[PDB]
């Protein structure tokens, strides 16, 4: 069974039981809001990380794919003869 | 099973609307309002914190020794 | 009671009486053997004794920037 | 990554709990495990790309707290040791939250459950990242209040009202200890960022390191509930059973041991902190395994397990060997989500019920259930080839390694301590799954056997096991208790492995003692608390269902039951503390209020001012009779008093005091 | 008519509006109440332009008008650092004031609009003026206007407390009076320009120390001479309330920064063992009292007192970070205390009509979002980082420690007790059972005013408490020139 509730209160966090007819939508939309947050810290965080080491280039270290500081050495490294 | 969400936001039951005290014109244009056109004009605002001063000073005093590398040497 | 209507409180006596004692406790304190000592004991005492030890220890020690072969006291 | 791995479980915290009625209870279980999980990847990746390739990565965003000589960052440091506490933390999460998904579906607020869930995790993640103790303050505080959000998780019940108010203040203690000791490290070194701190360790003045060293491990000592300031973890198990698992047995525990190992390259410095964290850690081993033997409450014997494991990290920690405590710490959490997850499932199979007086049976009722008990217990009580043998097992064996007095001493207790491990484990597993059913006959009731005749599609419910998302949690943990340890060994262990080149945790070569460890042991010690642990098994196993009457004759004596209350009562370390120590301050209060605030300072202050005075007041009026005979008489009366005080050269002092005696005279009536 | 003029004015302008309008318009009360609203806005709106013009590193005076036709007593304002973020918390905070009494007063409106109005140009004034005797001339100034608030619009005890506030005030105030005297005296002038560069004689200084002392711990209030705020803080009007905690309290700390650091610094040094024993009692005795006390509203009172020794020891530690860390921890406790008050006067105290914490439990159960800035605000009270008040906090208790370790650890101890009081309170009113069967009727939750004005107030503590730096960097060079003292090699340079 379900406790009994007041339904005259209002709270942000949806309250006893609450999912909205809608909550397959919203979910959706507060996701791409989720997501769009990520992207611009991962933007940042691939532009100011900051490594005093080199991976070696068979090792696996997917990070040098979207970082500037390794791209940046490994473009410049690629210069060779 | 769930319930369909509830609940009366400020008290207001879903029968009206809320009832404005007259506050709300003041407070939310007024005084937020000019709270956020502050917060951008202070973007634009020159700094002049004794700090960034200071390191400027800091930075070429360090140069002059070898902790320091210098972008314009001599 | 107020200015403003609030809502409808079970306001109990008990409750009500012992909140208005508090409140006017002031104007049954006594000096007596007891209330003397306590209030020497929080007042006089424990604040000297405070007292004594930031006096005695003002300036003791300083630990800017200590290393091995020095000391932190510095009196 | 590095900082997507910070803030996708605060988004998911935020959306969850602040717009719960937009997405609804689906809704934010969807976000909430989708955030973690995605965050627990990334964390896998990031093991690969710190820990194996050894890239220390520094990410610095903005200044926090910049006066003069402090310039606190919100920077992230991330290191060989971050990513090692980095990997459980995620993934007993995300276990946690697809845990949850069950246990809490009766739950009227499950919105607001996960979003406590996921903001505890943003905050074991901030503490750990952090590269300055001011900073890793803030998740240390972080967990802590998400620690009291979810003990009081159901906050219509007195007593866990009075279990997060213990797990709030317990730790607060600890904080002003942790508050005091960054106050040390400012003073002397000017900032408490982690690059500062440990380049300078080994210059500053001994003395210093033992100011410093002391406070944070009493800090330490809150967070990891130790002998002295542990009395919020048993206590902390009234929240539900997840939070137990996830945030009082695997991840905020192991905060205090965290605070030790970072501060590594700080604390080498001083064997004074060092030998207190080692015969501390002895100390809680022994005193948490005896009263653990005696609880009837399922999570309340755990708890007691926790703090033991704790403190054979802090033990360990004693032992300049940190790497060992990381080690028992990734592989204790495992084990340990393991034990109180399948257990939340025994208190969710019969009636919400976890008294063990009453549990018997289910051992073909909970089938699964039981099986991962004894992978956990098994890996608890470090069984050979095991996770936990890999850990705790070799712990024992380095403080034997170290040849001295404490290093042999702290053997023989944790061994005692390792004795009494067992047989808690043998009475979890044993009086919930291989004993003769004590629970009523509800519990045990299948449909195959005819007892009903008209109800027969309901009034049975026999103890049924649960659904996907319970089991699958259950039996991912299982496996870690199996390979993860082994496979680990030769990263945490080694011989002379170089996982820590980083100085993410440092050992001074003086104090060095693994290499004794392996060879001069000898091994009759090497292979002593397996002998003791196959062995003590069986006389638990013996004095149950075989003799069943030898432990109830050493009860009813007058000194086993004298003893056997002291260990259940917990070695009365809360009677004295809540009696001498937490009503002493309410008393103080209740003075301070009633015999000063409202009282002499009232007398001695205004109140007998306004007393006085009014006397006063009256007494002199009552002179103005409006006698106008009586006036010239007061006049001549005053007249020659001025003539006496000039024309003799009085003194002045005369005077005043005559005046004072005037006002003394009027302040008596009549 | 320089910013700083313009400041003291709008008020002014707002009273006279208030008290002559019905003689162009029976007017409607929600008229007084918006002319008294936009008056305080404008007067904020003209403070933010002032901060943005504001220089950060400058050792002269800023936005100060040119008088010339010198008089006996002449008004001369200007700004730095150290005065820029209180005249701001007065700005900011009196508009949160006027709006968290909209619907409470129901009686005598256009006095408490025009009493409210006065005491904003006066609390402005005091922070403003160039000169010690003009100090002393607005800190007193607004005693009768908080004299005939609390008799007007008070609760059922505001005779005793208005008497109290006025007498304690007046009396310590009067021994500040004689030790100013003295200084212009000495000096001929109590301009600051030329004041602060004069040169006081130890025993002069140990005896205008007292003298100013005397009135500082009456106001901070220390314990055992906080009976007033007990009373007064408690029986006054919420808007009162919200001037008296976060303000107020405010003019004895921005006053130990113009009347003793520059002035007297050989006796704050010599007496610092006094301040700090004095401290150290205020910080243990009230933590301890607030743990007993049952009037919602003068726990929370209390803990006024609690903190207000934490920033009053941090003045006294000649540190850079005990200075900062006071002013800081004083405007934390501003936002922090005045939300504290709406919570406890104006939430719970119309919903009930009483304030003993008897009589309440379990309104998270239908008051969810006063629960949730409750807990926020019981959090900042308890001094949680990413808070302004941690910060505060830190830094005042770092400097306290370094000056003096042995009050500095026992300061320290605050850290449990406030958390102790803070997180209790919160417990007995939000959580602890079901809702109090003394509710006949139901409660509803916040009000739409009644949630913003604790958004508001809850935004500016935690922004603040990420970024302190907004505040911080207005600090760093006028705080320098308050610090005594000299190292052995970078002293005289040559
Ligand atoms: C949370 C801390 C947890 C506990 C950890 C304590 C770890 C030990 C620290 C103890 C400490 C740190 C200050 C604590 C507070 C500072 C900041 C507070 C914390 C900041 C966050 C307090 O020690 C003080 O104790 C005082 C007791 O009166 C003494 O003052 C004076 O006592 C009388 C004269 O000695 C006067 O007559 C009296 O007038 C003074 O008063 C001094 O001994 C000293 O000032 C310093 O202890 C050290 O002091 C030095 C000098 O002694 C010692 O060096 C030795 O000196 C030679 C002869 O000594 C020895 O031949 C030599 O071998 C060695 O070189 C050390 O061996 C050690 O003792
Ligand atoms: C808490 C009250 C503090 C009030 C601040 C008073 C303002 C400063 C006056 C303190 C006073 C007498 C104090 C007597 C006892 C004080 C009250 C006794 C207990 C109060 C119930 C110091 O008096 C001493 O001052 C010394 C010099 O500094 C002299 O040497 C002494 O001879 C002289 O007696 C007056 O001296 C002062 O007068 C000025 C001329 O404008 C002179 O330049 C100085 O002479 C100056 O110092
Ligand atoms: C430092 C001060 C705070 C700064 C941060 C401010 C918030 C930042 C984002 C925090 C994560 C999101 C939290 C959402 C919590 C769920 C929403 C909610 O409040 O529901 C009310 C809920 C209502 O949820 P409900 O849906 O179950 O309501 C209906 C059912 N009843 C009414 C019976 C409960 O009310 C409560 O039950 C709890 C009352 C206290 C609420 C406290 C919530 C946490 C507030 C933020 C904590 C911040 C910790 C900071 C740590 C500092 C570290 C140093
Ligand atoms: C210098 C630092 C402090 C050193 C001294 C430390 C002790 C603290 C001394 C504080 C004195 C100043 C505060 C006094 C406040 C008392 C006000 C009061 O009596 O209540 C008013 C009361 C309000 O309380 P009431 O209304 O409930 O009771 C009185 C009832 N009627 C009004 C009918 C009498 O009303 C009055 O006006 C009656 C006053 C009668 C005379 C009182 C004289 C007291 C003031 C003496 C000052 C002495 C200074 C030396
Ligand atoms: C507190 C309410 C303020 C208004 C509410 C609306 C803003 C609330 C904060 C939301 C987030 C804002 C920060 C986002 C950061 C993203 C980067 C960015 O925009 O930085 C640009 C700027 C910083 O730009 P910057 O750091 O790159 O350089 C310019 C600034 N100088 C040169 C001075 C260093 O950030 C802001 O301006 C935000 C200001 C927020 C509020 C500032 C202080 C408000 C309180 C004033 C009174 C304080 C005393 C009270 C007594
Ligand atoms: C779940 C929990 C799992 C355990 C958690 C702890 C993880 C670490 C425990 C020990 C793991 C040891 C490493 C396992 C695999 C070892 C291996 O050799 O894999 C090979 C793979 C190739 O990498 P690469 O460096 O490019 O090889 C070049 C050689 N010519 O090397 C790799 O990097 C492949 C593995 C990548 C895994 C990424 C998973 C993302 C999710
Ligand atoms: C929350 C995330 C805030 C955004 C993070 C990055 C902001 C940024 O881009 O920098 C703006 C500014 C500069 O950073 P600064 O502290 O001056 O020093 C950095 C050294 N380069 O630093 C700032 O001004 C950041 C101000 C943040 C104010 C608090 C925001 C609270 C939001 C809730
Ligand atoms: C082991 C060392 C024990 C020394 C002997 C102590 C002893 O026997 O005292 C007697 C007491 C009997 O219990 P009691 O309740 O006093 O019986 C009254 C019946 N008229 O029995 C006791 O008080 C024994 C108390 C045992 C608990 C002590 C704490 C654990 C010690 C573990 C060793
Ligand atoms: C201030 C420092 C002390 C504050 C409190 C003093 C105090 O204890 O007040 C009590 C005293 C006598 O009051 P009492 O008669 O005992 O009570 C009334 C009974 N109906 O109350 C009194 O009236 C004591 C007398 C105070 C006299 C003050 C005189 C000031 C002028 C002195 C001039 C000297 C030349
Ligand atoms: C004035 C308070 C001090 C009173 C001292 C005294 O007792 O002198 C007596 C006289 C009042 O006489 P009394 O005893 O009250 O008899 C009245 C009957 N109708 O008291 C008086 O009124 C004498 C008036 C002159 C007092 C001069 C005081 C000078 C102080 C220096
Ligand atoms: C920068 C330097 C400034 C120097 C001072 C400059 C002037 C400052 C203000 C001084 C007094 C100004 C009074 C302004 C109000 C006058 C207009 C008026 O008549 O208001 C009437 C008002 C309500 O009464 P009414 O509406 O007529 O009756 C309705 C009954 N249903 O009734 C009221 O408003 C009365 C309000 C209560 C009394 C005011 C607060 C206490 C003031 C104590 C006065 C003594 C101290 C003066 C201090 C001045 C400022 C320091």
């Amino acid at each position: 069974p379900k406790i009994p509730y007041p339904k005259h209160v209002w709270s942000p966090a949806g309250g006893w039981y609450a999912q909205p007819a809608n909550w397959k939508q919203n979910t959706a939309i507060f996701g791409l809001v989720i997501f769009g947050i990520t992207a611009m810290v991962w933007k940042y965080s691939a532009e100011h990380e900051v490594r005093h080491k080199m991976p070696e280039p068979d090792r696996f270290y997917p990070s040098r794919y979207w970082v500037k500081q390794i791209k940046d050495y490994e473009r410049a490294q690629k210069e060779k003869q | 099973q769930y319930d369909p969400p509830t609940g009366w936001l400020w008290g207001v039951r879903p029968g009206e609307k809320y009832q404005n005290e007259g506050w709300e014109g003041p407070f939310f244009y007024g005084f937020w309002g000019s709270l956020i056109v502050f917060a951008i004009a202070y973007a634009y605002k020159p700094d002049t914190s004794i700090q960034t001063w200071a390191l400027e000073e800091a930075r070429r005093r360090l140069e002059a020794e070898g902790i320091l590398e210098d972008p314009n040497p001599t | 009671m107020a200015g403003l209507q609030h809502y409808k409180i079970a306001m109990d006596p008990a409750l009500v009486r012992l909140g208005s004692m508090i409140s006017n406790r002031y104007k049954y304190f006594r000096w007596t053997k007891r209330t003397a000592l306590v209030s020497f004991m929080y007042v006089v005492v424990v604040p000297s004794t405070i007292g004594y030890l930031a006096y005695k220890t003002d300036g003791l020690w300083d630990l800017r920037a200590k290393r091995r072969g020095d000391l932190i006291s510095e009196r | 990554m590095y900082l997507s791995i910070i803030i996708l479980p605060l988004l998911g915290s935020v959306v969850s709990g602040f717009f719960g009625r937009k997405v609804g209870v689906s809704g934010a279980q969807l976000i909430t495990c989708s955030s973690v999980i995605i965050t627990t990847i990334l964390s896998i990746i990031a093991f690969f790309e710190v820990g194996f390739n050894n890239i220390p990565v520094t990410i610095n965003i903005f200044r926090w707290i910049d006066s003069e000589w402090f310039i606190i960052n919100w920077g992230f440091q991330y290191d060989s040791l971050t990513v090692s506490m980095l990997i459980p933390v995620l993934i007993i999460s995300s276990l946690v939250h697809i845990y949850s998904i069950s246990y809490m579906s009766s739950d009227p607020h499950n919105q607001r459950f996960f979003s406590y869930l996921s903001l505890f995790t943003f905050m074991m993640i901030i503490l750990v990242t952090a590269n300055n103790y001011l900073l890793m303050f803030v998740g240390w505080e972080g967990v802590g209040v998400c620690s009291y959000l979810l003990v009081s998780f159901w906050f219509t019940r007195i007593a866990a009202n009075q279990s997060s108010i213990s797990a709030f203040l317990t730790n607060r203690v600890g904080d002003c200890f942790l508050t005091v000791g960054m106050f040390a490290i400012l003073w002397s070194l000017g900032n408490l960022d982690y690059a500062t701190v440990f380049s300078l360790a080994p210059y500053i003045n001994s003395n210093v390191v033992i100011i410093i060293g002391i406070c944070l491990l009493i800090g330490a000592m809150a967070k990891s509930s130790q002998v002295g300031l542990h009395v919020w973890l048993p206590m902390a198990m009234e929240g539900p059973t997840p939070v137990s698992a996830l945030i009082h047995a695997a991840t905020m525990v192991t905060a205090g041991v965290y605070l030790l190992m970072r501060s590594s390259p700080l604390i080498e410095y001083s064997s004074t902190v060092l030998l207190l964290c080692l015969w501390l850690g002895a100390i809680t081993t022994v005193f948490s395994s005896l009263i653990g033997l005696f609880q009837q409450d399922i999570k309340k014997v755990i708890a007691y397990s926790t703090m033991s494991q704790l403190g054979m990290m802090v033990l360990s920690i004693g032992l300049s060997s940190y790497n060992i405590a990381l080690f028992h710490l990734v592989n204790h959490a495992f084990y340990k989500a393991l034990l109180f997850l399948g257990a939340g499932s025994v208190i969710h199979a019969v009636a919400d019920n976890q008294d063990f007086r009453k549990f018997g049976g289910l051992i073909s009722y909970l089938p699964l259930t039981y099986s991962v008990m004894l992978i956990a217990s098994l890996s608890l009580v470090a069984f050979p080839f095991m996770t936990g043998f890999y850990s705790k097992d070799f712990i024992l064996e380095s403080a034997y390694g170290q040849f001295s007095f404490s290093g042999v001493a702290v053997y023989i207790i944790a061994t005692i301590g390792a004795i009494f491990t067992t047989l808690y484990s043998v009475k979890v597993l044993y009086l919930t799954f291989l004993s003769n059913p004590n629970g009523p006959r509800t519990y045990y009731r299948l449909a195959i056997d005819n007892f009903f005749s008209a109800q027969a599609i309901k009034s049975y419910k026999p103890a049924h096991e649960g659904d996907f998302f319970l089991t699958l949690p259950l039996v991912i943990l299982a496996l870690f208790s199996i390979f993860f340890g082994f496979i680990t060994k030769d990263i945490f262990i080694g011989l002379g492995s170089n996982f820590f080149v980083d100085n993410s945790l440092f050992i001074h070569p003086i104090h060095e003692i693994m290499i004794d460890t392996e060879f001069a042991v000898p091994v009759l010690f090497k292979l002593l608390p397996f002998i003791f642990t196959i062995s003590f098994s069986v006389i638990a196993l013996t004095l149950s269902e075989l003799l069943s009457e030898l432990v109830i004759y050493f009860k009813f004596s007058r000194f086993g039951y004298n003893i056997f209350g002291f260990f259940n009562q917990r070695f009365l370390i809360e009677f004295f503390y809540n009696k001498y120590i937490t009503n002493l301050i309410l008393n103080l209060g209740g003075q301070i209020t009633k015999i000063l605030d409202k009282g002499s300072i009232e007398l001695f202050g205004p109140y007998g001012l306004e007393r006085g005075l009014v006397k006063l007041s009256k007494n002199i009026s009552s002179l103005s009779t409006s006698h106008v005979t009586t006036y010239a008489l007061y006049i001549l009366v005053g007249f020659i008093l001025y003539l006496i005080y000039n024309n003799l050269l009085l003194d002045y002092s005369y005077l005043l005091l005559i005046i004072i005696l005037l006002l003394l005279l009027m302040m008596i009536g009549e | 008519m320089s910013l700083l003029y313009v400041l003291l004015i709008i008020p002014i302008i707002g009273i006279f509006l208030i008290s002559t309008i019905d003689s162009f318009y029976f007017f409607n009360v929600s008229y007084y109440k918006k002319i008294a609203l936009i008056t305080t806005i404008l007067n904020l709106i003209v403070s933010l332009i002032i901060y943005i013009l504001f220089d950060f590193s400058n050792n002269q005076f800023q936005f100060i008008q040119e008088n010339l036709d010198l008089s006996f007593y002449d008004i001369y304002l200007g700004v730095d650092g150290v005065s820029i973020y209180f005249v701001l918390l007065t700005t900011i905070i009196m508009p949160i004031a006027l709006v968290s009494n909209w619907n409470s007063i129901t009686n005598n409106i256009k006095s408490y609009l025009i009493i409210m109005l006065l005491l904003e140009t006066l609390l402005l004034a005091v922070f403003l003026v160039l000169d010690v005797l003009l100090f002393y001339i607005f800190f007193e100034s607004i005693l009768p206007p908080l004299f005939i608030l609390i008799g007007l619009f008070g609760s059922s005890n505001k005779v005793r407390a208005s008497f109290y506030i006025f007498l304690y005030t007046l009396l310590g105030s009067l021994f500040l009076l004689l030790s100013i005297l003295t200084m212009s005296s000495i000096v001929g002038t109590t301009y600051f320009d030329v004041l602060l560069k004069s040169s006081f004689e130890y025993t002069t200084q140990l005896f205008l120390f007292f003298g100013i002392f005397i009135a500082f711990a009456v106001k901070t209030p220390v314990w055992g001479l906080n009976s007033w705020l007990l009373r007064a803080h408690v029986e006054s009007p919420l808007g009162g309330s919200i001037v008296l905690a976060a303000i107020v309290l405010k003019l004895s700390l921005y006053g130990v920064f113009r009347l003793i650091l520059p002035i007297l610094p050989q006796a704050s040094l010599n007496l610092t063992y006094i301040v700090y024993a004095i401290g150290a009692i205020t910080v243990l005795y009230a933590s301890f009292s607030t743990l007993r006390t049952v009037d919602v509203k003068e726990l929370i009172a209390y803990s006024s007192v609690a903190h207000a020794a934490i920033y009053l020891m941090g003045v006294f530690s000649n540190t850079i970070q005990g200075l900062e860390g006071a002013i800081l921890l004083g405007l934390a406790h501003g936002f922090v205390s005045s939300g504290l008050f709406i919570c406890a006067g104006g939430i719970l105290y119309d919903r009930t009509g009483t304030r003993l914490i008897y009589f309440f439990r379990g309104l998270t159960q239908i008051m969810p979002l006063f629960s949730l800035f409750f807990f926020i605000l019981c959090l900042g009270n308890a001094g949680t980082p990413l808070t302004l008040n941690f910060v505060g906090e830190f830094m005042s208790l770092y400097g306290t420690l370094e000056r003096l370790p042995i009050a500095g650890m026992l300061a320290s101890t605050s850290i449990i007790f406030s958390a102790a009081y803070s997180i209790y309170m919160y417990n007995r009113i939000a959580f602890g059972g079901s809702v109090s069967l003394y509710f006949i009727d139901c409660f509803r939750d916040l009000t739409k005013r009644e949630f913003f004005i604790l958004f508001t107030l809850v935004s500016f503590t935690v922004i603040l408490g990420i970024y302190p730096s907004f505040v911080l960097d207005g600090l760093h060079y006028n705080i320098s020139s308050v610090v005594y003292g000299i190292e052995p090699n970078a002293s005289y340079l040559t």
